[PDB]
């Protein structure tokens, strides 16, 4: 890890070109040293205000809710110094980290962020308070390229198809919830109790995790195959039966 | 009408944005309480069809049994009717939950106060005995049609209101929150642009004053 | 104002100062009166004191930048303040913390700061609050609807937090060990009433379940009775933390074991449901409600631990038998 | 306490469901139940049958399918579910799905 | 990518060009490349050929258009985007269209734009895409839920709409005569079954008359057996519009004898229903759903063609027994 | 037109004094006009007349100031308009009240200044109606809703005010003395029929008290017969005061015998309802519609006055032989 650290109180053009600083070392390590690089930027929406501070010293304009007209160029430019190029062994990937303000994902610094980006990781409130860590919404968050990241060779056979059915047991737990509270505990069928179950113990053994607990991805897929085994193979629809006759029994 | 008329600002665009989910939220489970009502409406509803067509045949031989009964006892039809006393057999009400919905049904209960026996003592016999099971099967088919009806217009009832209420909300509150939303954004964009015109005009003024004094 | 300090009643003014600065001053000193303050706070934590810094509004603060700025012909960020109020704000708060003084003789003082913010119409998007939000650890947010309500403190526990939980984990590990269970799971508590309310106000009240029915009840109670604070009472003025833990302990006790009734009856015959456990024990609930009238100052320590320990016992009692 | 069941039909029909035990005389020794002969007309078992509904401890009402199309228009008018009213098959007329005052509700029949 | 042109598995690099820049070019080059490739596609026009132009997201276009407004410090217009966006889209895409090229040796281009934009959310009201689709005379409309239900082609043939078919009118009645009013009866076919969509849920599918479960389960046939199309097949990755005309015929003739059978029987005492023209002709509606597996290439136009009227000849002897 | 005095017909344009600026006139040129115009009526009032002074738009004058200001690069106040639109309007308004004109012989002159505004977009939140509204003492705000369904004078009865009921009452009680709790009853009937349409809205009027569907439906008669006026007619271009007090009598009269109708005969069994005053007064109800078409030139005011009076017994022996 090389570590820079800007505090809030330190000078803001020293904010700005944090990570100008950050992704220079990152492209030298990995375009020249040739070893896959993570970048973690944390704060771009201080980054932002460090820029919006730049500016109006700068004397331009503010612009869309009081920011600069080029932060999306400028964005851009500290996101795409990032990926994949021919002819080196190295990569550099980017987890930035915003603190959507108001919780509006309307703002302009997560607007452009997606528009730059390629997924999002949404961190949620709600999750936060029921005292669930990391509280990671994954219903909302997305991943563009998750069929590039996984598959046989790269993490395991059946890692999109796992994925694809937790994704969608999840989200018809929470309408069995949804449900539930109008019709109450009777009225719902074996298949509700069963997704209601798989909900309980997806928040509680797939999501909640621990700070400390680092799992591989094939633990990760463990668990899931655990918790795909509340329900029978026939309900499992979105996994195919080539993969349901190796990986769910056990 | 149009607007809730909120005066714009950011802080009425977040309440309006809440209560737009809120509303979209409320139409949704009142929505999934519809289909459950709807669902158990339809199943009383084939449960009424599949009853009357066996009563279609539970009172026709119960009927059939009357008949053969005047066979023997004669015309027994005038002492029935004349010795009723008290009935034998009462309704208790009893509640059934849908949903939120209260359902009421209907409670087979005997008295045990007979006062039909000895009715054939010497001729009717057999015959009345097998009639008087017969019309009491036939009690014990309608009172679950009754409960069965009674239920499936309250049922009836309560689906009407509900799908009053999801399209009352669909169609003119959410409407009407989409617009004060589009109202306050545009309302917004004309302050930025008010800002910008003010904020342009006095660099303007700057730029010359600096050129006066150069 | 005068407190017990060895035993003896002194006045606060021998150990407070007050920066006063009112409306109508110049607004240079309004801006310079939050500097003044801290400094003088840095001198005492470098004394090695813990001094607690309290600004009656940084929001005004925020106002005297704006106007400085246009009074200079600066470029404005959104809503009119300079571009450069999060990085004041930010050499402002930062200042605060808990530091190894300078000096050979070795001490260690603190700086606490509260700075209070007071955006336009309660607004959560004024550029002073986020600014805030930016740089403070801790942010104690308004419920409007509390406060109409008269529910005092009027803080709104689902926007509002602190970020100093993590680091009182060794604190209260040791001193309380008991309590971060009960905060979690009051915290869990709370969150589901939340959820509750909705589908409850949407649609009905008939459809919810015993283990929902405990978790509402048990919301109204910690919030009636555990998250409101009149603190203009004599019991009431200051609540200890070991008073604090106690009544959070019975509480979440309470919660626990009628859950555990309400679902162990559950598929069985002699089925249990809060209508039963309310109309059976409806003076554990009276006794849960006034634990917050115990009095410190004369209801010592060792008496309020005591009488919270009889309650539990009581409430043990109570569903023994009830089971 | 309890509700009652109340008959309007042919006098065979009232007979079987005397039999079943559905009578009684109360207090005021009124009957609940009715034998539809010639000499009754349209407005007489209008006017009983107005009776039947209106008294609160009736609960169940059985109706002849001929005579409840003679006095559909009563059957129509009567909207709230509690008097649960039935149209039960006669010897003299058969019991048809169609025109059912309670099935006028449903479309997907 | 290749293609396959005389005989030859070809590379379309050979014919194409890649005016590729990325989210950090420079803004100018971002907010030129629509002019630049539009440019290129007009003198490969005069050169006398046929060019499409596809613009992979002009609101990226347009939001470099903004940046530059920004940067030169312009009133920022509805939205935030420059005063002159709508013309500006409007003047690119009056670039296409078909030309009598300018020249001695008498030639004829054309340059088609297939420019893609992103509505926000789904949202076709913001500035870009609506004066896209005011400036635009087709609409594609792919659809993410089609995508996830597997109907590949994903566009959703109800908010897509093309405004040509009165310009191809001419075309179509010289070599397709039969196409318009095919194309007519399939699009009310399937409006039709979005209608009673509708109905299904508030009757369900047993209260559907005779017609309204033909016009289903024809719309279901027209869905799964012409619209969807898989574009990794040897024999319907491209589909030559003789084929796909000849496809529609036959679904259309099936279609409206069936209504007629069902139409003219409603009549009589043994009234035809669609479970009985099912039963009757599951083989021709088997046939019908594997007229796509004809390969273009081994199955000549002859031979499709030939095929194609042997089945419409099989469904008019099966119709006439049953009728 | 012409007005008798005397006996004798004189034309109106022998009073009025136009001062016309149109739109395409000079822009600066409307300041003048609004000038000129105040100018006049104040001349006029300085002779002991009444003068009245129909601004035709003052939003174009607020613009052509806007304009001026522009041009000027002064420094805008909202949307654009001068920091001293809303003095110069104030200062134009405060030429209008009743004056004991000046000079010798003792007179008594006025200038009612009748202002129209032209918001745009129909938002009342401009700056010139705010403005405008800060300062007239009457506001007819009209509603585009009411004038596309051609319900002229499209006045909103709910948000318009005016400020003189209370200096009016004086002369009402002595020259129209049953007019004033006629005026009160109708805005009451305005008022709540409002509460129960936004009600209904949502719920329908399944479950509306008798009362109030008499409320309703007496205000629906009030709105289309009563407050709308179709100034284009031979019998609606001018209303004399005792047709206007005579309408609201005879409606608020049927009003007041419905009402107590209906809630007198509550408890009893032969229940009156809103269905049964209507099939047994479909004529006497047509008639108060009807009311509106009564000529003041063509039928004399007695004839009004004695129709108006028989129309009321109607209504009293209509409801006498109902109950
Ligand atoms: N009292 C009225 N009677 C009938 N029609 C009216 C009345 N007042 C307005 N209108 C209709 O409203 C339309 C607009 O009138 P006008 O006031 O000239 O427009 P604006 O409101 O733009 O000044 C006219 O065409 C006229 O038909």
């Amino acid at each position: 890890v090389c570590l820079f650290l800007n505090l809030a109180n330190d000078p803001t053009i020293e904010r700005i070109i944090t990570p100008r600083l950050a992704l220079t070392t990152a492209e030298f390590l990995a375009y020249q040293c040739e070893k896959h690089v993570l970048v973690i930027l944390t704060d771009m929406s201080s980054y932002a205000e460090a820029l919006r501070e730049v500016s109006a010293a700068r004397e331009e304009v503010p612009g869309r809710r009081g920011f600069p007209g080029y932060m999306y160029t400028d964005l851009a430019t500290i996101y795409e110094r990032a990926g994949r190029v021919e002819g080196r062994n190295g990569s550099i990937t980017q987890i930035p980290i915003l603190t959507m303000p108001n919780d509006d994902i309307t703002h302009p610094i997560p607007d452009l962020t997606g528009y730059i980006t390629e997924g999002q990781i949404y961190v949620d409130r709600q999750l936060h308070n029921r005292q669930i860590y990391p509280p990671i919404n994954v219903l909302p968050s997305l991943s563009r390229l998750m069929k590039s990241a996984i598959g046989e060779g790269m993490t395991r056979k059946d890692h999109a198809d796992v994925s694809n059915q937790l994704y969608a047991c999840y989200a018809i737990g929470k309408d069995v919830q949804a449900m539930k509270a109008v019709v109450g505990e009777e009225a719902l069928t074996s298949d509700d109790l069963l997704y209601l179950e798989f909900l309980q113990k997806f928040e509680k053994n797939f999501i909640t995790q621990g700070p400390y607990e680092n799992r591989t991805v094939y633990e990760t897929l463990d668990i899931g195959w655990q918790l795909l085994r509340i329900f029978p193979k026939e309900m499992l629809k979105r996994i195919p039966q080539s993969t349901l006759s190796e990986f769910y029994p056990r | 009408k149009d607007r809730i008329e909120i005066f714009p600002s950011r802080m009425a665009q977040t309440i309006m944005k809440a209560r737009l989910k809120g509303a979209q939220t409320g139409r949704n489970l009142l929505k999934k309480k519809s289909d459950a009502l709807t669902l158990r409406f339809r199943q009383i509803l084939k449960k009424i069809i599949e009853t009357k067509m066996l009563m279609g045949e539970v009172m026709r031989e119960a009927a059939f049994s009357l008949a053969e009964a005047k066979f023997t006892a004669g015309d027994f039809s005038t002492t029935v009717i004349q010795n009723v006393n008290k009935a034998q057999v009462k309704i208790r009400a009893k509640k059934d939950n849908v949903a939120g919905v209260t359902l009421p049904v209907f409670e087979h209960y005997h008295e045990g106060t007979d006062s039909y026996e000895l009715t054939g003592l010497a001729r009717g016999g057999e015959q009345l005995a097998k009639l008087k099971r017969n019309y009491a099967k036939a009690v014990e088919l309608l009172v679950e049609l009754a409960s069965l009806q009674t239920s499936f217009v309250t049922l009836d009832e309560a689906i009407k209101i509900t799908n009053r209420r999801v399209n009352a909300i669909e169609h003119v509150i959410i409407p009407r929150i989409e617009r004060t939303l589009a109202y306050i954004i545009t309302e917004l964009d004309e302050r930025e642009r008010e800002e910008f015109y003010r904020l342009k005009k006095i660099q303007e003024k700057k730029k010359i004053i600096k050129e006066k004094s150069e | 104002l005068t407190m017990e300090v060895d035993g003896k009643v002194e006045s606060i003014m021998k150990r407070t100062a007050l920066v006063a600065n009112t409306s109508n001053m110049p607004v240079a000193a309004r801006e310079a009166s939050i500097y003044t303050g801290i400094t003088l706070s840095e001198y005492f934590r470098d004394m090695g004191y813990h001094v607690s810094m309290m600004a009656d509004s940084t929001s005004r603060w925020a106002e005297a930048l704006r106007e400085i700025s246009g009074r200079l012909a600066e470029m404005p960020a959104d809503s009119g303040y300079p571009a450069y109020l999060g990085a004041r704000l930010a050499s402002f708060y930062e200042r605060a913390g808990r530091v190894k003084c300078l000096g050979n003789p070795e001490r260690e003082g603190s700086v606490s700061i509260v700075g209070a913010v007071s955006p336009p119409g309660g607004d959560f998007s004024d550029p002073v609050t986020s600014a805030t939000l930016g740089i403070v650890q801790v942010f104690w947010g308004l419920d409007k609807k509390l406060a109409q309500r008269k529910h005092f403190p009027s803080v709104n526990w689902l926007i509002s937090y602190s970020k100093y939980m993590r680091a009182l984990d060794e604190y209260y590990d040791k001193h309380f060990t008991e309590f971060v269970p009960l905060r979690t799971k009051a915290k869990e508590i709370l969150q589901e009433e939340e959820d509750l309310a909705e589908i409850v106000q949407l649609v009905g009240k008939a459809s919810l379940a015993e283990t929902d029915k405990i978790t509402l009840e048990v919301a109204k109670l910690i919030k009636d009775d555990f998250l409101q604070q009149n603190g203009y009472t004599p019991y009431d003025r200051f609540c200890p933390f070991y008073k604090t833990v106690g009544m959070l302990s019975n509480m979440i006790s309470f919660y626990d074991m009628a859950r555990r009734a309400v679902e162990t009856t559950a598929q069985s015959d002699n089925k249990i449901t809060w209508s039963i456990i309310r109309e059976h024990m409806g003076e554990i609930l009276y006794k849960l409600s006034s634990m917050k009238f115990k009095d410190p100052v004369k209801d010592g320590e060792a008496k309020i631990k005591a009488d919270y320990a009889q309650l539990l016992e009581d409430m043990q009692n109570a569903f023994r038998s009830l089971e | 306490r309890g509700k009652l069941i109340a008959v309007i039909g042919d006098e065979d029909t009232v007979t079987g469901f005397l039999l079943g035990g559905i009578g009684e005389l109360n207090k005021n020794r009124h009957p609940n139940f009715l034998v539809v002969e010639k000499d009754t007309t349209i407005n007489e078992i209008e006017d009983t049958f107005r009776q039947f509904l209106n008294r609160d401890d009736i609960g169940i009402i059985l109706i002849n399918q001929y005579i409840a199309e003679m006095v559909r228009h009563a059957l129509d008018a009567h909207q709230r579910s509690i008097p649960a009213v039935l149209e039960i098959p006669s010897k003299e007329h058969p019991y048809d799905a169609a025109k059912d005052s309670i099935l006028r509700r449903a479309k997907g029949m």
